[PDB]
């Protein structure tokens, strides 16, 4: 999963 | 979802992703029912046989998503949980009877082109629509096969199955709080929910008022998309009094 | 009041590609 801000 | 297809943009704007913080991974599906309330399957949150017991701080809710893995800047909204509410008579010991939970969000979510609540059925909706052969729609980011993972939200349309046929397909006890859906071997067509899709919605579009209603929640199944097996879904209408009670009190 | 009406579909009188399959199953 792409990192969440 | 096995043997489904890519969702269109904004096709399921009530779709919610339950997202584990640590490690980052898909926990389950879910659905948006107002600006503050999210519906899912209890077993997504509580399942002692697998030592699953998630507290509010363990997960996030991601709403307005299409892509499984991407952070969808300017589109998706991330919400934290204030409180989880599991049905007090959820049966995790045997058959997942009353597999249903609500989650109240810490702050209301803003509706957009990508984010909008689904309706819940009333008695009339259920009697008219929850009939063998009538098709509903199941969506999720779960496994593409029983034995990989989709790029984007998957969708499959599946007919509700006669209760005797559902019962005769399994050794598990089927209750009035459950229904099953899927094609029969002789029907040729395929499709099922799978691991990772639990908690997601089974919806139907009323031919009377052109609104979408969440009739089921993805609960369980034995494998995925096997011939002679059917997916089992929580009967939302049957559990609506509990839904109302929780929202009215909390 | 607006539950179940999709901004990108019902709200703008557009149909998705497979909703007709559901309608066709609703026979009674
Ligand atoms: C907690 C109940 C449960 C059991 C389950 O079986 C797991 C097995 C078969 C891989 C192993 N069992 C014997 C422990 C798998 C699930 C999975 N959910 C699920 C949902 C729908 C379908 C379907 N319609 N085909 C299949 C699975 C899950 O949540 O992991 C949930
Ligand atoms: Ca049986
Ligand atoms: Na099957």
């Amino acid at each position: 999963f792409e990192e969440i801000p | 979802i096995v043997e489904g297809s890519d969702a269109e943009i904004g096709m399921s704007p009530w779709q919610v992703m339950l997202f584990r913080k640590s490690p980052q991974e898909l926990l389950c599906g879910a659905s948006l029912i107002s600006d503050r309330w999210v519906l899912t399957a209890a077993h997504c949150l509580l399942y002692p046989p697998w030592d699953k017991n998630f507290t509010e701080n363990d997960l996030l809710v991601r709403i307005g998503k299409h892509s499984r893995t991407r952070y969808e800047r300017n589109i998706e909204k991330i919400s934290m949980l204030e409180k989880i509410y599991i049905h007090p008579r959820y049966n995790w010991r045997e058959n997942l009877d009353r597999d249903i939970a609500l989650m109240k969000l810490k702050k209301p979510v803003a509706f957009s082109d990508y984010i909008h609540p689904v309706c819940l059925p009333d008695r009339e909706t259920a009697a008219s629509l929850l009939q063998a052969g009538y098709k509903g729609r199941v969506t999720g980011w779960g496994n593409l096969k029983e034995t990989g993972q989709p790029s984007v939200l998957q969708v499959v349309n599946l007919p509700i199955v006669e209760r005797p046929v559902c019962k005769d397909s399994t050794r598990i006890r089927i209750t009035d709080n459950m229904f099953c859906a899927g094609y029969k071997p002789d029907e040729g067509k395929r499709g099922d929910a799978c691991e990772g899709d639990s908690g997601g919605p089974f919806v139907m579009k009323s031919p009377f008022n052109n609104r979408w209603y969440q009739m089921g929640i993805v609960s369980w199944g034995e494998g995925c998309d096997r011939d002679g097996k059917y997916g089992f879904y929580t009967h939302v209408f049957r559990l609506k009094k509990w839904i109302q009670k929780v929202i009215d009190q909390f | 009041a607006d539950c179940g009406l999709r901004p990108l579909f019902e709200k703008k009188s557009l149909e998705d590609k497979t909703e007709r399959e559901l309608l066709e199953s609703y026979i009674d």
